[PDB]
RNA sequence: CACCAACUUCCUAAACUUAAAUUGGGUUAAUCUAUAACUUUAUAGAUGCAACACUGUUAGUAUGAGUAACAAGAAUUCCAAU
């Protein structure tokens, strides 16, 4: 057991200079000793990364797996205490950072088989941790021109250098 | 040099900007309350004269931003990023709804507004463009239409084909650009100095102040571009998604100065039309539509 | 480790024998115990070698604080600032003189894999080859079947 | 047929992290332009439709008591008053199922 | 829980590394760390770098402007290195100049100020201010010290210098470390041109020599994506120099970079500087 | 290899499968709004109007008869079918249903559902699908182009 | 732990009968003011003047002020308003340093948890301006035994918070505000180690809104069920 | 009419001449005790004194694998219901 994502919702930045940039919000929100596999979060989890929240909590109402309900629960709790103790002017103004899940405590009981034999069974748990930085969301990965590709061949062969002499 | 014109009107446009806002001091709360059909009852304090109608949105989620396109103030059409003034009841209106009469009009002068912008710095430095006016043609009319009078040199040229099509492709520049529109109410004091050299713009700008009990004069600039208003506008050019110009012809009788009418057809992103209908429908605005 | 480690280039602090050679170690401080028998050997360098260091070394600044201490330790300050810090706990004198003189002809430069033993700023003086060297010239510089 | 070696975290992690077994996203999900909660283009909204039912829940409690057995089911139309209402001259001989509330809206 | 207190304290060492490293503090001048002298660090200054110093000018040569407002500040809740500062610039630019002159006396005004510039640049004077320990023994408000009074300050060790030694004795100082520097540094590098050829035609003009003619001398893959043109300048049919390029723009704009470097002969293969005159 | 097997294969068997829909539609037929899964509902929809065909033939005959009694288990309804169902849709020659698709079921099972029911029921209206108004920006325009075009014609 | 126990309990089901403390609580301050001095209308515009009112007044509160003799014999109205100064300048100062062992010394333990409860993660930047006008003793009462002072403060400060993230919510960075309010101070006449307290400000009706706070805020709408309609 | 080729040999610095049961020799990691030292050290006295390997023992966690396998007749007016 260590709970640290719990801690660091209470990190307090110093003030700021009078022409500073205005440093963006951090939430930081999770939920513990969830009946799911963390191998079966992670899909969910993985989905939801680098979007808004009313973009994320529109993708996970219509999935069919359990843990979407789960996520969307602890995407609206944070979304509610950012609003309120965090100073989050917009509901709307917000994007999911990170997001992943942990394993949990399990439970050791017995699966039994057919010939007077058995297996450890493990009921699983998890946790899952999201993030939410105020601001929209990051534009996304511009695939690489067929220009920038030839460059880096360019610069690649520009470094050559004649090895192993003076 | 048309370089120097656009300068100075920035700077013009900056400082009553600046003035509007310096005159405002302090945050004075003030009450809205949201009257639509869904999400009823909301309330929110906002800064008079600071608070726009897109931060209203921002608060409900983020399907109102995407999605809304004008708002009703007290029964009056409100562009979105237009600073809020006292307290009223704020209605948002999509492209689909009901009645979208006042959002279609938005849209139009929007649309020909762009349009505008293309042709002037599309010319070349050598040619004399000048902008008169659009008149304000019903959407059922099938195009968008812009009146642009031409120097007297360019009276025996009508462009071709492959200059269409190159207005169209300045155009999706400003559109995939994503500018947004910036709303401004001045005076018609100020507004004479940023077009005195446009006489048209002149006679269009007395017209305006004559029209309201006031001088109060609607400047919308699109980037660089600055000009008169007729109603208000979309917020961003990134909600157009087609756009064309369908073709331009010459005005008949325009004995003392020729005036060039450039025709256009765009669709936003919300309301896309398939390629063959979109091909019918650029075929219609081709046809010279008068203004009744 | 050749690979499971970093490496440079031979280098100098600043072209150290261009001009004038300066000392590269700066500072060296010992820490000793009154009674203590690891320290006892370190006891022995103070009483006689370091005076005779102090004067051969005169850009070298020697400090010596006697403390309550278990381990002697020598701290050595380069001039580029690297530091370096060896022990001495129960070195006789002899180990630390050869020790101490290691660590003034050393510079501050990592002891890590040198690439190269040799460093050159103008490795050719008659012009590094290039493909066209040794290669003639055809009149009028047509090329292999042009006709011209 | 048992492994002969353990797969490594490497190997699994190609396998299970393959775009083949990722979650697709749906670019279907719209705004309903009543209640403005989520639907998808082709069904229904569930908040709408939740009014419905529970209105027609009620109003088939409402039948129930009324027929009072299994085998009750009448011929004649059928059709539903709401308080203030009337049963018109073309409405004669129709079954009338009263609803204490008033008319929603939906309803017409 | 095994027995000793000896393996605890092994791993509480490595609990500091882990801290100090992860979460590294700011840096602390080296007069509040332990085993400090003022004096005795002074000293050692002037004796590693084998000149006699003036130690009371030395001293003042350090003090800052900045260190004695924040000093009295502090008082309230000697005297400054301008002075040194003036005379340490004005001799090495002088100096600088009088150097390259004589190395290069063709080279133009121009070309000579742009390297006393360059030698005198906080890039060129704060690395060697730093490696000869200038910040260290510098007394200012403000650590680290920021570059702007850190070169005010190597300026004035030169000032402090020449008064207690000489001008000879300080000119030994400049070429000793500040025009080492240059060495591998070719002159453009150092030196911004961004016309040669332009430049070329109006000193073969100075020369009275005509203009030069530019020719493909070699030519490799043109029509490729990695193409190497040399092109050369000729002059009456002579070649004035020679230049490779990617492409024969930059290949004939670089055989003008060749050519000015012969007419300055700054060519790699010049007689290197002589740093070893005992005089 | 199922390829013009318009049937669906549901329930233990193939008489299983009958009995399955022998139940949805009586309950359709004396609901007039029944829930399935969209399977279910759609196997069925073809049953379903199939009564109404055997109900328009009337009373009288035999067959019709015969058919309103295997396919309404409960016996108060085929009265119904006959005098309420059968003389509303005499006007139409199809399209007796109306199908819709609810919601995936929130039972942990999440199964495809949709809505069945007869056209001109009681029960309050469906929230059916409702198509943008001529008023609109793309379909004013097509308006005008009608217009034009039918003055050319 | 209790936090776990208390989810047992409630989970198991449980009979949790309340116990008769064998040793009664301390109690230093008690909330709320015996009685409430009605501030008078028009008290800005005596721009002597409320002092002679306190005089006419001071005869209601004379009971309260002899009662003080008996138990300090120390305490002077004249001269109370400068020590009653001393109070709230160096209370308000501690904020600054969220010194929470000077405050609990200063305020009582009323006062205590309203001004640092809302302040947890927080950086509260506040100083003190030169006074508009000296202070004075608006009203003193004394019931049981505790005796609790009121004093008039109209004074000029700046006060500037800021987020966690050092962001600047309310206030403004420096600006001095005329502010005029009614603190009361109290001691504990009892106790032998009890000093002067801030205790509670009183508000009076025609008292001029405050700062608004730079965000805007939503004031949402009710959450209705399917069930339901708006009205 | 030769070149390349192995620490063979030479050369700057050094070194002093050949798989493994067994056999001789010099040191060292950890801990306790004596006497000290006092950021973790010294000389002695001691011993449950050092583990990449016994299908070793205990605990924890992987792999196979989110795989094999597991379960609730339908509609409604609906879970002590028709
Ligand atoms: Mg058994
Ligand atoms: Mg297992
Ligand atoms: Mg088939
Ligand atoms: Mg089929
Ligand atoms: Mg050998
Ligand atoms: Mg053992
Ligand atoms: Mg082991
Ligand atoms: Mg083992
Ligand atoms: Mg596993
Ligand atoms: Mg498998
Ligand atoms: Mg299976
Ligand atoms: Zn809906």
């Amino acid at each position: 057991i260590s709970r640290k994502w719990e801690k660091k919702n209470k990190i307090v930045y110093p003030p700021q200079l009078p022409g500073e940039p205005r440093r963006p919000a951090e939430i930081y929100h999770c939920r513990r000793q969830i009946k799911y596999s963390k191998d079966k979060m992670w899909y969910l989890a993985k989905m939801i990364r680098g979007m808004s929240i009313d973009q994320a909590l529109a993708q996970l109402e219509f999935n069919d797996k359990k843990g979407a309900q789960i996520i969307k629960e602890v995407l609206l709790e944070a979304q509610d205490m950012a609003v309120r103790d965090h100073n989050v002017e917009f509901r709307s103004n917000l994007h999911i950072a990170e997001s992943t899940s942990g394993r949990g405590q399990c439970l050791k009981r017995i699966r039994y088989h057919g010939r007077g034999r058995f297996g450890i069974m493990e009921k699983v748990y998890c946790h899952y941790f999201v993030k939410l930085v105020e601001g929209p969301p990051p534009p996304p990965e511009v695939p690489k021109t067929a220009v920038d590709h030839a460059k880096d061949y360019i610069q690649q062969l520009r470094s050559r250098t004649i090895i192993h002499t003076l | 040099s048309p370089t120097e014109l656009t300068e100075m009107r920035n700077d013009l446009f900056n400082r009553e900007k600046s003035r509007q806002l310096s005159l405002t001091p302090r945050t004075e709360k003030i009450e809205v309350k949201h009257v639509g059909k869904t999400d009823p009852g909301t309330v929110f304090v906002m800064n008079k004269n600071i608070s726009t109608p897109y931060s209203c949105a921002m608060h409900l989620s983020e399907w109102y931003c995407s999605k809304s396109i004008l708002a009703l103030v007290d029964g009056q059409p409100w562009d979105m990023y237009k600073p809020l003034t006292k307290s009223c009841e704020i209605k948002f209106l999509t492209f689909k709804d009901p009645d979208p009469k006042e959002v279609n009009k938005a849209y139009w002068r929007s649309c020909a507004m762009m349009l505008g912008c293309v042709i002037e710095r599309a010319f070349k430095d050598d040619y004399v463009v000048s902008l008169v006016r659009a008149p304000e043609v019903p959407v059922i009319a099938g195009a968008f239409c812009y009146d642009v009078t031409l120097d007297k040199r360019l009276d025996e040229w009508m462009p071709t084909k492959e200059n269409l099509r190159s207005f169209t492709k300045d155009a999706h520049a400003l559109i995939y650009r994503d500018l947004p529109f910036e709303t401004l109410d001045v005076d018609a004091r100020v507004a004479l100095e940023i077009f005195q050299h446009n006489k048209y713009k002149v006679d269009f700008i007395e017209e305006k102040a004559s029209q309201n009990p006031e001088r109060i004069v609607k400047l919308h600039r699109i980037g660089d571009f600055i000009d008169v208003s007729e109603g208000p506008l979309i917020p961003r050019t990134s909600v157009c998604f087609q756009y064309e110009v369908s073709a331009v012809h010459n005005l008949n009788p325009s004995q003392p100065n020729l005036i060039r009418r450039f025709q256009g057809l765009s669709l936003p992103t919300h309301l896309r039309a398939q390629f063959t209908i979109w091909d019918k429908l650029v075929e219609r605005s081709r046809k010279m539509v008068t203004e009744d | 480790t050749g690979r499971g480690t970093s490496s440079r280039f031979l280098t100098s602090v600043l072209h150290n024998g261009l001009g004038r050679y300066v000392q590269q170690l700066q500072r060296l401080s010992l820490s000793l115990s009154r009674d203590a028998p690891s320290s006892r050997g370190a006891r022995e360098f103070v009483e006689r070698e370091v005076t005779d260091f102090a004067r051969r070394n005169p850009g070298v600044v020697v400090y010596v604080n006697p403390r309550p201490c278990a381990m002697p330790r020598i701290v050595a300050e380069y001039l580029n600032g690297a530091v370096r810090e060896e022990n001495v706990n129960s070195k006789s004198v002899e180990e630390i003189k050869s020790l101490v003189q290691k660590l003034a002809d050393q510079s501050g430069l990592d002891v890590i894999r040198i690439r190269k033993p040799f460093h050159t700023d103008n490795p050719s003086i008659q012009g590094q080859w290039h493909p066209f060297t040794n290669k003639r010239t055809a009149l009028h510089g047509l090329r292999p079947r042009e006709l011209r | 047929a048992a492994p002969k070696n353990r797969r490594t975290i490497e190997v699994n992690r190609c396998r299970r992290r393959n775009p083949q077994k990722l979650i697709k996203i749906k670019n279907n999900i719209d705004i309903c332009p009543e209640c403005g909660h989520l639907k998808q283009k082709h069904v229904l909204c569930g908040y709408c439709y939740e009014k419905v039912r529970q209105e027609t829940t009620k109003i088939r409690q409402q039948i129930g008591a009324q027929e009072g057995g299994p085998f009750r089911a009448p011929s004649v139309e059928t059709m539903v008053l709401y308080t203030g209402e009337k049963p018109s001259e073309k409405d004669q001989g129709k079954r009338i199922v009263e609803r204490n509330i008033k008319r929603p809206s939906w309803f017409t | 829980v095994k027995k000793g207190f000896r393996a605890a304290f092994r791993f509480q060492k490595e609990l500091e590394r882990w801290r100090l490293l992860r979460c590294p503090p700011p840096p602390v001048r080296r007069s509040e760390k332990p085993n400090w002298d003022y004096h005795a660090e002074v000293q050692a200054f002037g004796s590693r770098l084998q000149e006699t110093f003036s130690l009371d000018l030395l001293k003042t040569a350090f003090i800052n402007s900045c260190y004695i407002k924040s000093e009295e500040a502090k008082r309230q809740s000697l005297k400054d290195n301008q002075e040194l500062f003036e005379q340490g610039l004005s001799f090495s630019h002088r100096c600088l100049t009088q150097f390259l002159e004589d190395e290069f006396p063709d080279l133009p005004a121009e070309g000579t100020e742009s390297l006393v510039s360059f030698l005198t640049g906080e890039a060129v004077v704060c690395h060697v201010a730093r490696n000869l320990a200038v910040e260290q023994l510098t007394l200012s408000a403000e650590f680290p010290v920021p570059l702007p009074v850190l070169r005010q300050t190597f300026f004035a060790v030169i000032g402090a210098l020449l008064q207690s030694s000489g001008p000879e004795r300080a000119a030994l100082f400049i070429r000793d470390f500040l025009i080492t520097q240059m060495t591998g540094k070719e002159l453009f590098e150092m030196w911004t041109v961004v016309n040669p050829m332009g430049l070329l035609v109006e000193e073969l003009k100075k020369r009275n020599i005509s203009a030069p003619e530019s020719r493909l001398t070699r030519q490799s893959g043109s029509t490729t994506a990695l193409p190497l043109y040399f092109v050369g300048l000729y002059c009456d049919r002579k070649l004035i120099a020679e230049g490779p390029g990617e492409t024969v723009l930059v290949a004939e704009e670089e055989a003008a970079r060749v050519a000015l470097r012969k007419l300055y002969g700054f060519t790699e293969n010049r007689r290197p500087w002589d740093y070893s005159k005992p005089k | 290899i199922s390829h013009g097997r318009v049937y669906r294969r549901l329930g233990l068997g193939p008489e299983s499968r009958i009995h399955l829909l022998r139940n949805l539609l009586t309950g359709l037929v004396r609901h007039e709004r029944i829930e399935a899964t969209w399977a279910r509902a759609d196997e069925m929809r073809g049953y379903a109007e199939k009564l109404i065909d055997y109900g328009k033939l009337g009373d009288t005959n035999e067959r019709a008869m015969r058919m309103a009694d295997f396919w309404l288990t409960e016996k108060d309804l085929i009265p119904k079918l006959f005098k309420v169902l059968a003389p509303r849709f005499q006007g139409q020659n199809g399209n007796y249903t109306r199908m819709l698709q609810i919601p995936n079921r929130k039972e942990q099972d999440r199964a495809k559902m949709a809505v069945i029911e007869y056209k001109g029921n009681y029960l309050p209206p469906l929230p059916l699908p409702h198509r943008d108004s001529n008023l609109t920006l793309l379909n004013q325009l097509l308006l005008g182009l009608q217009q034009d075009l039918h003055h050319n014609q | 732990t209790e936090k776990e126990f208390l989810e047992y309990a409630r989970k198991a089901g449980l009979v949790i009968p309340q116990e008769r403390l064998e040793r009664p609580i301390h109690l230093a301050c008690t909330a709320g003011i015996f009685d409430p001095y009605v501030p008078p209308e028009g008290d800005a515009r005596m721009s002597l003047t409320q002092r002679t009112e306190r005089l006419r007044k001071n005869a209601a509160s004379q009971l309260a002020i002899r009662k003080i003799r008996e138990f300090d014999a120390n305490f002077k109205t004249k001269d109370f308003p400068e020590k009653a100064k001393d109070i709230f300048i160096e209370a308000h100062l501690c904020l600054n340093n969220s010194d929470h062992d000077r405050l609990h010394t200063l305020v009582t333990e009323h006062c205590f948890p309203d001004m640092v409860w809302d302040l947890k993660y927080k950086t509260v930047r506040w100083g003190f301006v030169e006074s508009l006008e000296p202070a004075q003793v608006v009203h003193v009462r004394c019931s049981g035994m505790y005796g609790q002072v009121t004093v008039r403060l109209h004074t000029r400060q700046t006060l500037a918070i800021y987020d966690r993230f050092g962001r600047l919510m309310y206030g403004q960075e420096d600006v001095p505000k005329d502010v005029l309010e009614y603190v009361v101070f109290e001691r504990h006449l009892m106790n032998p180690y009890g000093s002067w307290r801030m205790h509670a400000k009183i508000v009076p009706a025609w008292a001029p809104p405050k700062q608004p706070i730079l965000k805007t805020l939503m004031i949402p709408g009710p959450q209705l069920k399917p069930w339901e309609e708006y009205e």
